């Protein structure tokens, strides 16, 4: 009741892990297993769903005229019903049992949000769909998760957040240097199962490289990729190199033209079944 | 004497005095408790005063404090500063309709004639099973009427700080806020959360910010930069560094924001210093970088786009509101650009339904809605910037008035258009592309501010002489009530209070170098011809395009003659149909 | 004319930019030199000479 | 018959429940079939949603349901025959053989 | 408290009603052999009974006393004469309040509220309705009707299960109920604000009597609506050194020539539209008749031109002048959009017609931007308002005519902008002849390049641009104009004989110009010129403020037709 602070915490990394010789693994929310409710876990992923910053009560606070004695009440659920009766005591021992009042100043509320995760891509498994996860936060790391980035949550599981952040090889690279004509080894080494084309796909393969985003440091940016069209006619494939730079890349969504793509290219309002609000 | 139980009390008096320090420290956190033991210390100070008694006694006085700092709004509005004082500055843009709260409750029995008054106790009301025990025994026989209860004023007004608060008025400062005004107010942060006022500002010796603040070495550098010659271009170049040069169109858009003079009679009458612009011309260059531009730059604006801003959205209208399950006046794109100015991409590509809201804010600056549970005429002080595209893809064989395909009386009440072509040649674009490639090797709004709020010039009769030319060479009166705009805005900037002579004569230039036939003639010739020959039957698809390849010549490729053709019978110099069927126009 | 389709624009000029970037990009080079624009230029004129044929 | 699926179609069906557990699922007709052949007539009168599913496990045989709960997939390696008739109601050669089935040419 | 007090009121009301032989008496006589029982009773006739303070007390507790006041005129009614509903109505309050003057201190208390009227609803049936129930055939027939009209608590035979429920039936009960649009005037909107309007509720025989789109006053109760405050009205009613200065100006000689120029004082030149405009104004006689039909007599006023002219400043004078005058942009308009626009199964409820432009500020200037770029609909609609002065809307199965009478100021452009003088003005206004017909005068105006009016004009534009100047100063101001205007309007002069000799004389040589013509003519001379310089005389005649009009003023009536 008198807690000025907040309490939280966050766990160890894997390089003080290796120091002395775990608790903090990257974990996917498929691979949760049902018994890992009570453990504290770092979880990895896009946020798709975040929700408006409101204040839940953790304890009411009533006041009495007759008695003076103010009480508190702890609630724990979503919902709670109104004590109405008197539990202080000095109308223990007394034949009137006078009305009750609430006090939204002397309650103690916490910034509360709810918000959901989702399953990384390359870390989903073959033919299955990233499902979602629930996480809810309360206090000071209400304003730290804006929607559209990879975070890493570590928190308990019920998910209640205590701390979030967001962002053999060289052997691998230089012998893929040596060759000789890396580019046009490049070109040809994705997507061998169609015929020709180097032309189209060696775009493909400068499209998907990106390139160099440049600022002015002046407030104007300019865009740094490529947009590639492909028109032709039926006969020759379209969706298998759509495909393949779909299934090399990370992050890639297919896409189609009807359907619920009006609602699937923009962002739409629902009502939440778990509870009353609009996400 | 005259009545006003209402006390206005300054918190910053308690705030300096000796002895009440530990007053203005006790208020911030629990108003609701201070109010109310000032309502009984008020009475009796004022009875002390007293020693007129026969009203008094009952009557109640309440204190509605206001001088306190400012916050950041809502953002600031953290869970520790729930029940606090708080102020909000602001707009108002949705006043809602009055609704009722209960203070006493009646009580109206079925049988043994007594009824029962009770009162609200902060929100909920104690129904009583029992029934006056000295009277009969009823276990559930009791009503509940409404129109005998006694009710009180409440309104919940939208306000706009950017968010938008829903803040709820009470009794006796009900219809005195509404929509229009920067309003300032005070009162109780409640938690869904609210403002509980109690105290509202539509006025404003004190240091009360009401533009953005300059002090003394920044008001000097001001004027020392306003002194040389070269500012004139200085600010042109000043305004977009990472575009080329565009002297006429960013000498527009730099005098569009600095406004002009803006005044008004008395009682029926009102002028704005304003002009609304647009371009058009070639293609693929500035033109969205502008039309962001300037959305960066204005604190009111927004970007409308094509088909996807309809009359509904343009101007205000009516929805249900889903978290009151009301109606709900949203406020519209046009009422909510109210000063700045507004945005608007692909004018040629825009509905005609929708252009005739923009034909009254041309020159007119009203909007008049009549429909369904609305007749309101309203403010649109703001002014356009417009980009439009020509027919096709430019042609200087066609005249410009039937190149952008659009009515001649609308686009003469336009105040500035802009002929952005680029037209290209050596010695320009080899520049350009070395400046884009330039960045690729490896003080203006306070002064903007501070001219549009301080100099109101006048337009002397001494510039007479000069505008009566300059207008009969358009004319050998839109053009008029432009080019003095343009004239009181060239003497809004560079500091000055009076118009000179000089000043009128770049402005002309400006108007004639932002504006800087054989085909359908031909054309309509034979036309005429295979009418006559047809004793005036209708010229064939075929024939027309035989004899105009055939006179052969200047080489009229049938594609180009479909599109004349298609010219004139738009441009109604033609009346024609059929798929491969050609009719002469009529 | 009948063959022809667009116009030379600045967003192409920036877009044959961000190719030879991206090609520098893919020889590991902190430098650009002549031979990725010459291979942008050919790139981009034979993703439209397809038509002749 | 091709018309006339309680779900959302022959593959994917309605989700609801009354018991203790508040979520329960449904098994349509394709799903069931796994190696042997199914048969749809008056394909014409199909619509849309059910030629969306048959247009993604045509040559994948695979079928991928994004629900609330179920984010799995499941193979459906089974083979089709379809019967249409026209929207025209008759056809002879001297008509175009392309509007006359009246269905897209990714369908084709 | 007010069990004892309603009797004792009902006593009071009774006394002042039998006591009383004010006129009351004979008005129940007199309804005696039509029995509507819609009674008046003025309540400053009713404010002189206990000092005023009989008023007072009923004045804040009238839905608290309105029961026994209705039981005291049944009472009275009984005792004097032998289906039974009555209406009992209250009207000439001393205070007229406002729609932005309601607060809720006044609830339940009488009230008069003015405004306009913005929409109106069908008439409906209202219940006021036996009660069966379905165990057995007991029967009801007291029942409530505002609000708990389901559910009545007592049977006649108490051996029941459920004493609660009932059903209802159509049969043994029921009269016309409607929901009326009112709105702020726009003479008393604040600075800034919207014209808030509110909903009214209106039973009995009050019905049917308000007319859309037009200036009303109602009295009546103000009761709360589930909350929402809305208002039920008893009475309606279709409302809407002076004279030192009146005098001093109707003595004069040159009025008219500081009038001519002190109608539109902004703009420089065009003395022909300033005259019309001026004489537009205020129109003639309507039932100059002896079979019993209104005729036009009102004045149309055309005028057309190249663009960027000044006619549009008269367009912008007129509707911030004239307070009947209301303005269209014309594109923003239709059949609908200008006469009466209806909704279409909006919120729950049936159709709702709205009031458009047309029949609102009667005997009024309307007028109407962009005269050529309307439909074909409305503009057959204007001609359908202006063949007959009533207007009739059929829709939804109900049938409603109403009169009109409002001038047209329509401002219309070319075809090609620029006006030829080579062809007559049927080809290059580009509308059909019907709707070119019923106008009383056309005003042309062409420009070009003539330097000594151009440099003053100029000058003039210029001299205008600062603040608030000298330049556009009237030889006096509207203070006396807007009361010298309704002065005029209540004159109704009387034509001579010496005049109609003239007339006749003057009508055969405006018609001997169309002999060997097609110079210095350009349309058809028939019945209607004749008509719109008879209609000028009178309007000459009021401005003069003369009663009977000499010749000598229809001859520039007659130059100005001739000028035209």
């Amino acid at each position: 009741l008198t807690r000025r602070y907040f309490l939280y915490f966050k766990p160890l990394s894997q390089n003080c892990a290796r120091r002395y010789r775990i608790s903090s693994k990257p974990l996917s929310v498929r691979q949760i297993k049902g018994d890992f409710l009570g453990q504290l876990i770092t979880v990895r992923g896009i946020i798709t769903r975040v929700s408006d910053v409101k204040p839940a009560v953790e304890v009411i606070a009533y006041t009495c005229d007759q008695c003076g004695y103010e009480v508190f009440q702890e609630v724990n659920s979503r919902t709670f019903t109104p004590l109405s009766e008197c539990t202080s005591e000095e109308c223990s021992q007394n034949q009137t049992k006078g009305q009750l009042f609430m006090s939204t100043r002397a309650s103690k509320f916490s910034a509360f949000q709810e918000c959901k995760i989702q399953e990384l891509s390359q870390q989903v498994p073959v033919g299955h769909i990233p499902r979602s996860l629930n996480i809810h936060v309360n206090g000071t790391l209400v304003r730290s998760l804006s929607p559209g980035d990879i975070v890493d949550v570590t928190g308990i599981f019920l998910l209640e957040a205590q701390f979030v952040r967001q962002h053999d090889v060289e052997e691998r690279v230089m012998e893929l240097i040596t060759s000789g004509d890396v580019y046009n080894r490049l070109a040809k080494s994705i997507a061998p199962e169609i015929y020709g084309n180097l032309d189209v796909k060696k775009a493909l393969l400068l499209l998907l490289v990106g390139g160099v985003d440049k600022r002015v440091g002046d407030g104007m940016k300019i865009r740094g990729d490529i947009n590639v069209c492909l028109m032709g006619d039926p006969g020759v494939a379209k969706s298998q190199l759509l495909k393949a730079i779909c299934k090399i890349s990370p992050r890639g969504v297919y896409t189609t033209g009807k359907g619920s793509s009006g609602v699937g290219l923009t962002a739409a309002v629902m009502k939440d079944p778990v509870t009353d609000e609009m996400i | 004497e005259l009545g006003t139980s209402n006390l206005n009390l300054d918190a910053r008096n308690l705030l300096a005095y000796k002895q009440t320090e530990d007053l203005y420290h006790q208020l911030l956190n629990y108003p609701q408790e201070v109010i109310s033991i000032m309502d009984q210390t008020i009475k009796d100070c004022m009875v002390s005063l007293i020693v007129d008694l026969d009203e008094i006694e009952t009557k109640f006085y309440k204190v509605r404090p206001y001088n306190v700092g400012s916050c950041k709004g809502m953002r600031e509005l953290n869970p520790n500063d729930i029940d606090k004082l708080i102020n909000l500055k602001g707009l108002v843009l949705r006043s809602t309709p009055v609704i009722p709260d209960m203070k006493v409750a009646f009580f109206k029995c079925n049988v043994c004639d007594h009824t029962m008054a009770v009162e609200i106790d902060r929100g909920v009301i104690q129904e009583p099973a029992r029934c006056e025990r000295i009277d009969c025994n009823e276990p559930n026989s009791m009503s509940l009427i409404h129109n005998r209860c006694s009710f009180a004023d409440k309104q919940v007004i939208k306000l706009q700080e950017p968010h938008s608060i829903s803040l709820c008025v009470y009794d006796e400062l009900v219809d005195s806020c509404r929509a229009g005004d920067r309003i300032e107010v005070t009162g109780t942060f409640r938690s869904k959360t609210y403002v509980d006022v109690v105290h509202v500002k539509k006025v404003s010796h004190n240091e009360v910010e009401e533009v953005r603040q300059i002090t003394d070495q920044d008001l000097a550098k001001i004027r020392e930069v306003a002194a040389r010659e070269d500012l004139y271009s200085l600010l042109a170049r000043s305004i977009a560094p990472s575009i080329y040069e565009l002297e006429d169109v960013k000498k527009g858009i730099l005098l569009q924001l600095f406004g002009g003079t803006n005044k008004t009679f008395t009682k029926g009458g009102r002028y704005r210093g304003d002009i609304n612009i647009l371009l058009c011309g070639d293609p693929s260059t500035s033109k969205s970088q502008i039309l962001q531009y300037v959305h960066k730059i204005t604190p009111r604006g927004v970007y409308t786009s094509g088909k996807g801003s309809s009359a509904v959205g343009l101007t205000a209208y009516i929805t249900r509101d889903v978290d009151t399950k009301q109606l709900v006046l949203e406020s519209g794109a046009l009422v909510l650009s109210d000063g700045g100015v507004c945005c608007i991409d692909e004018f040629d590509k825009m509905s005609d339904s929708t252009r005739s809201v923009l034909h009254e804010v041309m020159e007119q600056q009203t909007i008049s809605i009549a429909k369904a549970g609305i007749i309101t005429t309203l403010n649109a002080r703001s002014s356009i910037l417009a980009s439009a595209n020509p027919i096709g893809s430019y042609n200087p064989n066609l005249p410009v008035t039937e190149n952008i395909d659009l009515p001649p009386p609308l686009l003469s009440r336009f105040d500035l258009v802009y002929l952005v072509l680029d037209k290209v040649d050596e010695k320009n674009d080899r520049e350009l592309a070395k400046h884009l490639t330039n960045l690729y090797l490896e003080f203006l709004t306070m002064y903007i501010s501070y001219a549009k709020e301080h100099i109101h010039p006048i337009i002397t009769e001494a510039a007479k002489t000069e505008l009566v030319r300059a207008y009969v060479g358009m004319r050998k009166t839109r053009q008029l009530e432009s080019m003095i705009r343009l004239a009181e805005a060239h003497a809004k900037m560079k500091l000055k209070n009076v118009v000179e002579l000089e000043d009128v004569q770049e402005a002309v230039r400006l108007i004639r170098s932002a504006i800087k036939r054989k085909l359908q003639e031909d054309l309509s010739r034979e036309i005429m011809n295979v009418l006559k020959d047809q004793a005036s039957d209708s010229m064939s698809f075929n024939e027309l395009i035989k004899q105009i390849n055939e006179h052969s010549q200047d080489r009229v490729e049938s594609s180009d003659i479909q599109e004349a053709l298609s010219r004139l019978q738009q441009e109604d110099k033609v009346i024609v149909l059929g798929e491969g069927v050609r009719r002469s126009v009529r | 004319s009948k063959f022809s389709f667009g116009q030379a624009t600045p967003r192409t000029l920036l877009g044959i930019i961000r190719l030879s970037q991206a090609l520098a990009k893919l020889r590991l080079a902190d430098m650009v030199d002549i031979d990725d624009v010459e291979e942008a230029l050919r790139l981009v004129r034979v993703s439209k000479e397809s038509l002749y044929q | 018959t091709g018309r006339g699926s309680s779900g959302v179609g022959l593959t994917a069906a309605v989700t609801t429940d009354r018991e203790t557990g508040e979520r329960r699922l449904e098994a349509g007709a394709m799903v069931l079939a796994d190696r042997g052949v199914v048969c749809i007539d008056e394909f014409d009168k199909m619509t849309d949603v059910d030629r969306v599913a048959i247009h993604e496990v045509m040559e994948q045989q695979t079928v991928t349901i994004a629900k609330a709960g179920i984010h799995t997939t499941l193979n459906a390696r089974c083979s089709v025959i379809a019967a249409a008739n026209p929207v025209f109601g008759q056809y002879d050669v001297n008509r175009d053989p392309h509007q006359n089935i009246a269905l897209p040419d990714s369908l084709l | 408290v007010d069990d004892v007090t309603g009797e004792k009121v009902r006593e009071a009301f009774e006394q002042f009603l039998e006591d009383f032989s004010k006129v009351y008496r004979a008005q129940i006589e007199f309804m005696k052999i039509y029995d509507l029982n819609t009674i008046y009773i003025d309540y400053q006739h009713l404010s002189m009974r206990e000092n005023g303070a009989l008023a007072m007390a009923i004045s804040e507790q009238y839905y608290r006393f309105l029961p026994f006041l209705q039981k005291g005129l049944r009472r009275v009614v009984r005792k004097y004469a032998p289906e039974r509903v009555f209406q009992i109505s209250f009207f000439n309050l001393p205070t007229v309040h406002r729609i932005r003057d309601i607060r809720s201190e006044k609830i339940g208390s009488l009230l008069s509220i003015s405004g306009t009227v913005t929409r109106t609803s069908e008439v409906r049936p209202e219940l006021y309705a036996s009660f069966t129930c379905d165990m057995c055939r007991a029967i009801v027939d007291n029942v409530e009707q505002s609000f708990k009209y389901t559910e009545p608590t007592f049977c006649p035979n108490p051996s029941c299960e459920n004493r609660a429920f009932w059903t209802l039936n159509v049969t043994r009960s029921f009269l016309d109920w409607q929901k009326v649009r009112i709105q702020e005037n726009a003479n008393e909107i604040p600075t800034g604000s919207m014209p808030r309007t509110l909903d009214v509720i209106l039973r009995g025989d009050s019905v049917e009597r308000a007319k859309p789109g037009d200036r009303c006053k109602f009295t009546g109760v103000e009761i709360v609506v589930p909350y929402k405050i809305s208002f039920l009205a008893c009475h309606v009613i279709s409302i809407g050194d002076e004279i030192n200065e009146l005098k001093e100006m109707v003595k004069d000689e040159h009025i008219y020539d500081k009038l001519v120029r002190s109608i539109a004082p902004a703009v420089f030149g065009h003395e022909a539209v300033k005259k019309g405009i001026l004489l537009q104004m205020l129109g003639g006689v309507h039932k100059s008749t002896v079979e019993g039909i209104k005729l036009r007599g009102d004045i149309n006023i055309c005028v057309v031109g190249d663009p960027s002219t000044s006619k549009s400043q008269f367009l912008k004078y007129v509707v911030g002048f004239a307070p009947r005058s209301v303005y269209t942009s014309g594109k923003a308009s239709s059949a609908a959009g200008l006469t009466a626009a209806v909704v279409r199964d909006e919120e729950g409820g049936d159709y709702t017609i709205e009031a458009g432009a047309l029949m609102l500020a009667d005997n009024g200037i309307c007028c109407i931007d962009e005269f050529d770029k309307m439909d074909i609909s409305d503009q057959v609609a204007i001609h359908e308002a202006m063949e007959q002065q009533t207007i009739s809307i059929a829709k939804a199965g109900i049938h409603a005519t109403l009169n009109a009478r409002t001038s047209i100021l329509a401002a219309a452009n070319p075809v090609g902008g620029r006006y030829n003088r080579k062809l007559s003005l049927r080809g290059n206004l580009n509308m059909t002849a019907p709707i070119m017909s019923r106008f009383d005068l056309f005003f042309v105006i062409l420009d070009d390049c003539n330097e000594k009016i151009d440099t003053e004009l100029a000058s003039h534009i210029v001299d205008l641009h600062m603040k608030r100047d000298e330049a556009i100063e009237p030889p006096f101001s509207a203070e006396q104009l807007r009361r010298y205007i309704k002065y005029a309007r209540t004159f109704k002069p009387i034509l001579t004989k010496e005049a109609r000799s003239y007339l006749v004389e003057k009508y055969k040589e405006l018609r001997k110009d169309d002999a060997q013509g097609f110079s210095r003519s350009s349309y058809r001379i028939t019945v209607r010129q004749l008509e719109s310089m008879i209609r000028l005389s009178e309007a000459i005649a009021r401005a003069n403020c003369v009663d009977e009009i000499t010749p000598s003023f229809i001859a520039e009536a007659y130059d100005l037709l001739r000028q035209s």
